[PDB]
């Protein structure tokens, strides 16, 4: 299984005697055991890509030739790990060896065989059964949340012949045995799974749950579903910060992977230092979100196959979870760190350029890295169902939409929750800039919204009218002041700050407001949308003549109402059950129309 | 008409960028000189003289601004994406005359 | 300018004073590693 | 003004003074070693165990078809005996047939403390494996540790990785 | 230690401008050093670039001319490029081979590292927290350099970012509400700014915390590659080993770009974007991501990468490729410098994007922030309300266009300009930013809390 | 001694030409001689090395120059500096070198200019706008640079005393008018300070008096350095005299401006923009010191019964 180099000319290192060899298999090249790849091959010689450094490598060091191409190690321990790009796990390099630098030819294991887990068959098979792929055959209890279910590798099935009774097993274990036409293979916990490679499905769903975020703005107006997939700008001011501790803390997802590129290592670090000290209320009681969490780490110095390697680790790591029947929220920190370690491989290659330098292919692999995403049906006969959603993030260099990888991006996700600086300046967050934000799911969700909410879709319809026409009256207030103005104008403009102050900004700092239910997102929207028809319908049944109700004579009147409504936000899901905030909501719209009908 | 009409080049890389620059300052310059003379008519409301020079002055901001600056820019990104192709043809060359090198050398062994 | 010189003969002295402590150890060692051969083969030799 | 770069220059220069002062001891030790390993050298039995070390070695960095060995005239008689020796045990450690041949016409200078030069069939590659070059090689890779024993320990270095 | 003879070649197969192709050598390796001897007892240094069998190919630093093809020698060491480091190589002058030039001795290592080195693992780096502050009004109370960033400097040609750099090192410093060094690293510089650097870091007794490495335009440019490697191996020693804080200079990367283009062209590599490698983005991030706070380690690295733009458009691949992997610009400007401004640094383009951590009560002052970003907004105010003066003349502007104005006037000349050797700590610049708020209103300051102006604003 | 090759050798001797002409240099500086070495044109060397990377069919890098033009250019350009020569006599000498970069345009993303660039510590840039208008020296001002300032100014401070706040002044009113040109092409003078006006005559003042001068005629074929920080010592006196007088009766009865300014001392203007015709040589010395201290007793005595 050894074959020996031949040459080395920088990064790239032929060996020979390496007939047994397929393309894009993995080799661990000299005595430090350098990771890297097989491109070209001719004869029994093969060309290598190496990923770390070769200085030292000699004429005649030893190529160890791996049978797997890249591919990720999958099964228990995987929760609460940081790993590199091609899944090494960083906790363990760290802490196995009290240095700070990963060390050349680093070779740790994915995942110890040190830890004895606690593994519970289903209690269902025996021996002589037929299973197939995607079949579950027992659970490893790693924590109080995430259940992590030991599933039959995809492309094998067979007879039964051997179930490990429950008890304690590590990695390196045998649990279960199987035969088929006569061939009997071993299986432990861990599989493996070619990172390039789609794990497949019994059948590709549509998606149509939302994904309940606990932002009022991103939510109400700008819908994402599970499975579905959207885009987020990052820039220094956009506050983006809100999204990722929002969405990994309150989501209703089940597993959350996190997904470095190549940031700077200070960013880096920042996540690394984050992530550990966010927690949320699970059963009542306070959990890290690490217990259900797993997060990949590359900054920019890390080897451009990591770098470029480290969005299919992430995903694969996504639909590994996937087949478990859980949902998955994955984000990658900038897509636009990914596109630069690709266009630096192109160019090692020297492979003809395309569109502003990037690879030709820049666009099929975005396109086939969102096409993974989505809400599936399972493999295996437990008829299971689960997801996989995509928030990947955008920074182009200077800002512009032109960067192919932000244009291709665009064209593919369904969502975009496009972030602005101004708003961050001017302390307003979330840093939604709402005319550039879109949501392509609100279609597949009106289903959903009829059967459990019904006024939704009417309501978020005539908030974004509102919103719109704020910004189309900017122009008429701008060269007028407010005096040559119509009272149904006046109505929109004031009411739509009011919107903008009391509903799509949220305060998560403070203990009421950390995460808003749907029905308190939906009743805030409510009543303010009751409240500007009934100003509109107060002062155009009364303009004709004589005695016309104004903004004025509306604002003076019923000022306790504004102040009712724009209380609404204070009322604390922690402290007030449903049936008490709905209550209280009910009282406000039945006070507001009440307010108006003195009037007439 | 669309575009200045100057050969793609980095002098008109850097021509283009100076000009837009300079349209850009003419831009803000003259909006501010709107500005202030909205304000005083505004504080007046020798007076039609203002609505005068407020069109004739607003009427050239918004030339820099629909006109004047979106040519720039299309020249600039015109002028952007024609020296990446002549970027490209270099490429392509280059890259056939180090194969063909190694080709010469094979032979030679 | 003499506090300077007259810390820097302080310092020389202290190392001249400190590098006899053990040097005859220093080059014994020395001496023995330089005899000790220890041939070896190329560890990439293949035969 | 000119009194603060007068100080900044008899400080600078006094930190070399001293730098230069430790080198020199560096530079001494090392002679003493020299002169130590001449004693050696002085020796018989002792100097032809070096020497068949020393050719052993040659032979297998330099792993030629054929190879000629150069030494000092009055070194003769006892690399003759390191080559005999040489040479049964090179070819069951390689497993290669080599024709080891001793220079008979050349001769290394007579000052050099001892040890030999290996040359392959058509002196094109040597091997620098005189006791000279490889006290010098190893003096410079062990010189960290020779640092610490004369001079004391960094107490500011910590951490050693 | 290896205790292996090393072998000396004359089998020399050909040489092809700064390459020479050697045939018959054993079992070579990848980045292996060698050294040259000539047929006049010249001797040069090289570094095998390429090891096709027996067939190795080697890089001379020096020029190949005077190397045939039958008499020149080629000794091998048998391993790579590994350099000395200790902690008295502090307050030394190298070239850029990592050579004395102060007429000093060899280092006495205390151990040997490999230039390359490795990356940090992220799991134990550290956010950047404490600040340490430059003596740079400019820079220190508008875009102050967090204890553990990394933020460069971007000037155009001609510009004083040489001065600039001098001046860091001679008063840069921690806040001190004996642990800081500095590493400085010249690439490419010509003899009159080298002597420059030299005798200015000597003259003015700060060569004590200085480890200077000088790499001039005429020197080999492959050594110019290593340079900066060599002064972030030392740092690496310093800081993380001997538990203090290093402050790496890096300056003219666009020198060193222009060199690693140069090695490129050496391997035959197809240029990619504007001539430049497609690695270029790797090489840069190798470089500048050695840096930072590490877990469990009282030391620290901060990096401030100086960069010419050329033809001064930051749009340029190397302070493009640059910025996009730094976090914010300090950025020289040219009409500061015409108007005789120095330093000439614009601060409304600037940004420090960990200023927010670096400053506040217990590291610098409580009033830090708030002072950084009234100011910020007074001067961004000033250019604009000048905008305007010169349109509608002094006579159309009201009391506040005037405070404005008297603010960006005095701005100019008390906060920025410095002087290059005035060394204004962070509690003075604060001070200096106060003199010029007291300028206004306590009701005009509207980014300071009443709290903040209750406790600073008056006397 | 000059070494003659025309774009018709060679590409080989076009290339050895500059290896030549420096040797020279050097063999003479090695005398104690204080050398000056005048290059025609560096992009003629830079296309020789271009022709021949071709034809060696060698990887080329930016525009088809070799990666190493760098490399070439800053050994030339490295090879020159005031030098304690090899002897026993202790001599000392010097290499100035004056390149020529023949610009394809003002973008300096040239290959030749910019590495030119990175090396050569003053840059005297040519305007192509002011060659238009056939202002002559044509020199930028704004895109220059000269980096011995500081290494200079030792001498200024003995010699003259004078020159080096006379140096930060002038370039202060140059960039300052600048500005205003910009703000002038828009608004079109509608709305100055006093102040501003000033500056922008004595920048014209400069620019036509004493930037622009006739290097054929007697009197500015060679303009010594005493007459040239002379003629700028008066403009700046001017300078500040006048706009001390604009800005102390500023906000007051008797505001004084430009326009009185002119009028009261036209004569005043006239003696400055004469300066230039002195023609030292045909007149002494001391005599053209002499008339400009009368140059500086008229302006002052012309603003002393302004005020």
């Amino acid at each position: 299984t050894f074959g020996y180099v031949h040459g080395v000319s920088g990064p790239v290192v032929t060996a020979c005697d390496m007939a047994g060899a397929a393309m894009y298999e993995l080799v661990r090249v000299g005595h430090s055991e350098l990771v890297g790849e097989i491109i070209r091959l001719e004869g029994d010689m093969a060309t290598i890509q190496v990923y770390e450094e070769t200085s030292g490598v000699s004429v005649g060091d030893p190529v160890l030739r791996t049978g797997k191409p890249l591919s990720v190690e999958l099964g228990p321990g995987i929760m609460g790990a940081i790993f590199d790009g091609i899944q090494r796990p960083l906790s363990d390099i760290s802490s196995q060896t009290q240095s700070i630098y990963i060390p050349r030819g680093v070779n740790v294991s994915a995942l110890s065989r040190d830890i004895k887990w606690e593994f519970i068959p289903s209690k269902n098979l025996r021996v002589g059964s037929h299973i197939t792929g995607g079949d579950i055959y027992g659970i490893v209890n790693e924590n109080s949340l995430i259940k992590h279910k030991i599933m039959l590798p995809p492309r094998s099935r067979g007879s039964v012949t051997y179930i490990a009774p429950p008890g304690n097993y590590d990695a390196s274990d045998v649990v279960l045995e199987l035969e088929f036409e006569g061939v009997k293979e071993k299986l432990s916990m861990v599989q493996v799974w070619p990172v390039r490679q789609v794990r497949p499905v019994t059948e590709k769903l549509p998606a149509n749950h939302p994904l309940l975020t606990g932002q009022r703005v991103l939510d109400a107006l700008f819908p994402c579903v599970q499975g579905g997939t959207t885009a987020i700008p990052g820039a220094f001011g956009c506050g983006k910060t809100v999204i990722s501790q929002s969405l990994s803390k309150y989501s209703n997802s089940d597993v959350i992977i996190y997904v470095g590129c190549g940031e700077r290592g200070n960013e880096m670090s920042e996540v690394l230092r984050d992530f550990p000290e966010l927690t949320m209320e699970v059963d009542g009681k306070v959990e890290s979100i690490m217990k259900r969490t797993a997060l990949v780490a590359n900054t920019s110095n890390m080897p451009v196959a990591a770098r470029e390697a480290s969005i299919y680790t992430g995903i694969t790591l996504s639909e590994y979870f996937r087949d478990m029947g859980y949902h998955v929220s994955m984000m990658a920190d900038s897509t636009s760190r990914w596109a630069e370690a690709l266009r630096e491989i192109s160019g090692r290659l020297a492979e003809m350029p395309a569109d502003s330098g990037y690879p030709a292919y820049l666009g099929a692999r975005l396109a086939s890295f969102y096409e993974r995403a989505g809400r599936v049906k399972c493999l295996g006969n437990p008829e299971r169902e689960g997801s996989v959603s995509i928030v990947g993030a955008v920074s182009p260099p200077g800002g512009d939409f032109s960067d192919p990888v932000t244009s291709a991006t665009l064209g593919i996700v369904q969502v975009f929750w496009g972030l602005d600086k101004k708003l961050a300046q001017r302390k307003h967050f979330p840093s939604v800039n709402w005319l550039i934000s879109y949501s392509k799911y609100m279609r597949a969700l009106d289903e959903y919204y009829d059967k459990h909410f019904t006024e939704f879709v009417p309501l978020r319809t005539k908030a974004k009218e509102i919103l719109q026409e704020e910004e189309d009256l900017a122009e008429i207030v701008q060269l007028v002041g407010k005096a040559s103005l119509a009272e149904t104008d006046k109505i929109t403009l004031e009411v739509a700050k009011l919107i903008k102050d009391d509903f799509l900004q949220q305060n998560g700092y403070t203990p009421y407001d950390r995460f808003c239910p749907f029905y308190k997102t939906v009743g805030m929207l409510s009543n303010m949308i009751s409240f500007y028809d009934m100003a509109r319908r107060a002062v155009e049944t009364t303009a004709q003549s004589d005695n016309k109700i104004t903004w004025s004579i509306i604002r003076e009147h019923m000022g306790e109402i504004l102040y009712k409504l724009s209380s609404m936000k204070f009322k604390d899901p922690v402290k007030d059950g449903e049936a008490k905030i709905k209550a209280d909501y009910a009282q406000l719209l039945e006070d507001m129309q009440n307010a108006f009908r003195s009037l007439e | 008409k669309d575009r200045i009409e100057i050969f793609p080049s980095r002098m008109a890389q850097t021509i283009m960028k100076a000009r837009l620059k300079g349209a850009q300052t003419g831009r803000n310059l003259l909006k501010k000189k709107s500005d202030a003379l909205t304000l005083r008519f505004r504080q007046i409301l020798s007076f039609v003289t203002l609505d005068e020079a407020i069109k004739i002055t607003n009427r050239r901001v918004n030339a820099i601004e629909h006109v004047i600056i979106p040519r720039i820019e299309r020249t600039l990104a015109y002028i952007i994406t024609e020296l990446d192709e002549r970027e490209r043809e270099e490429f392509y060359r280059l890259k056939k005359i180090q194969e063909k090198k190694k080709i010469i050398k094979e032979k030679s062994e | 300018s003499a506090e300077v010189e007259q810390a820097t003969r302080r310092q020389v002295q202290g190392m001249q004073s400190s590098q006899q402590r053990n040097r005859e150890r220093v080059l014994t060692q020395l001496l023995g590693m330089v005899c000790d051969v220890r041939p070896q083969v190329h560890p990439n030799y293949r035969i | 003004q000119q009194k603060k770069i007068q100080m900044s220059n008899l400080m600078n220069q006094a930190r070399l003074k001293v730098l230069r002062a430790r080198d020199d001891l560096i530079t001494d030790l090392l002679n003493e070693a020299k002169q130590r390993l001449s004693k050696v050298v002085k020796d018989t039995t002792r100097y032809q165990v070096l020497l068949d070390g020393l050719v052993l070695q040659g032979l297998y960095q330099l792993l030629e078809p054929r190879m000629i060995v150069r030494c000092r005239k009055q070194d003769f008689p006892l690399v003759k005996a390191a080559v005999q020796k040489a040479i049964p045990m090179y070819k069951i450690a390689t497993k290669k047939d080599v024709d080891v041949q001793i220079d008979l016409e050349a001769y290394l200078p007579e000052d050099i403390a001892g040890g030999v030069e290996i040359y392959n069939g058509d002196r094109k590659i040597k091997v620098s494996n005189t006791l000279e070059s490889r006290l010098d090689l190893i003096a410079q890779q062990m010189m960290p540790e020779v640092r610490g024993a004369l001079f004391g320990a960094n107490a500011n270095r910590k951490f050693l990785d | 230690y290896l205790s292996q003879p090393r072998l000396t070649y004359k089998t020399v197969s050909g040489v092809n401008g700064p390459l020479v192709i050697l045939d018959h050598v054993k079992f070579p390796r990848y980045a292996e050093i060698v050294h040259l001897t000539l047929p006049d007892g010249t001797k040069r240094s090289g570094q095998v670039l390429e090891v096709s069998g027996s067939k190795a190919v080697v890089q001379v630093f020096e020029g190949t001319s005077g190397i045939d093809a039958k008499k020149t020698s080629c000794e091998f060491t048998g391993d790579i490029l590994r350099t000395p480091v200790s902690e008295d190589m502090l307050g030394r002058v190298f070239n850029g081979s990592g050579k004395p030039i102060d007429r000093g001795p060899v280092v006495l290592a205390e151990d040997f590292l490999d230039i390359m080195g490795q990356p940090i693992n992220p799991q134990c780096r550290i956010y950047p927290e404490e600040m340490i502050q430059t003596g740079i009004s400019a820079i220190d109370g508008m875009n102050s350099i967090a204890r553990g960033q990394k933020i460069p400097i971007f000037s155009a040609a001609g510009l004083p970012h040489n001065e600039i750099a001098a001046q860091i090192c001679r008063q840069a410093g921690l806040v001190k509400k004996e642990n800081f060094a500095i590493v400085f690293a010249a690439m490419g510089v010509n003899m009159e700014t080298a002597r420059f650097f030299k005798s200015d870091f000597e003259e003015n007794g700060s060569m004590d915390n200085v480890c200077l490495f000088l790499n001039l335009a005429n020197d080999p440019t492959i050594e110019r590659i290593i340079t900066p490697r060599l002064a972030l191996t030392t740092a690496e020693f310093l800081a993380y080993q001997c538990e203090k804080h290093v402050l790496v200079i890096l300056t003219d990367m666009s020198s060193y770009a222009e060199a690693l283009r140069e090695v490129s062209a050496a391997r035959e590599e197809v240029p990619g974007r504007r001539g430049f490698p497609g690695y270029m983005y790797t090489d840069l991030a190798t470089i500048y991501e050695r840096a930072g706070r590490v877990e469990g380690r009282n030391g620290s690295i901060t990096q401030i990468p100086i960069l010419t733009m050329p033809n001064d458009d930051i749009t340029h691949p190397i302070p493009d490729l640059t910025g996009y992997i730094t976090e914010g610009q300090i950025y020289v400007d040219r009409q500061l410098h015409n108007r005789q401004i120095y330093p000439p640094i614009n601060v409304l383009p600037s940004l420090s994007r960990l200023m927010k951590s670096a400053i506040g009560e217990g590291m610098t002052r409580k009033d830090h922030a708030d002072v950084s970003n009234q100011l910020y907004a007074c001067y961004a105010i000033g250019k604009d309300v000048q905008a305007m003066k010169a349109v509608v003349g002094e006579e159309a502007l009201t009391s506040d266009d005037l405070l404005y104005l008297e603010f960006l006037q005095k701005f100019e000349k008390n906060f920025i300009t410095q002087g290059p050797y005035e060394n204004r700590t962070v509690y003075e610049t604060l001070d200096i930013g106060w003199q010029l708020l007291r300028i206004f209103p306590k009701e005009m300051l509207k980014r300071i809390p009443q709290s903040t102006l209750s406790e600073f604003y008056p006397r």
